[PDB]
């Protein structure tokens, strides 16, 4: 009934645009802390492409 | 002996003082209303409303 249509649009729009660190956390400098710490490991990092 | 103002001023027309609207303030928060009214107009930015 058009207004859960207009509510649902609005819902979207502002949860695309919801402030978070997160995600340039992840794309700057997780890996780099990530990289920090990988050799101070008992159990020496092992991947698979 | 001259003294600098930030707004303008425009010396007493009359003694006994009504209301007009053609001055710098109001000027101003009118066309600070007409942006609002604007963006409130253009419907891409809010779906939800």
């Amino acid at each position: 009934t058009q207004s859960l249509v207009s509510s649902m649009r609005g819902t979207l729009g502002k949860l695309k645009l919801i402030k978070s660190m997160t995600p340039m956390y992840l794309q700057q400098l997780a890996p780099v802390e990530l990289a920090v710490i990988a050799p101070m490991l008992p159990f020496p990092p092992f991947q698979v492409p | 002996e001259v003294l600098l103002l930030p707004i303008d001023h425009q010396p007493a027309n009359v003694t006994t003082p009504t209301l007009d609207f053609t001055n710098e303030l109001t000027n101003w928060r009118a066309r600070v209303c007409e942006l609002m009214k604007n963006l409130v107009d253009n419907q891409r930015y809010q779906p939800g409303w």
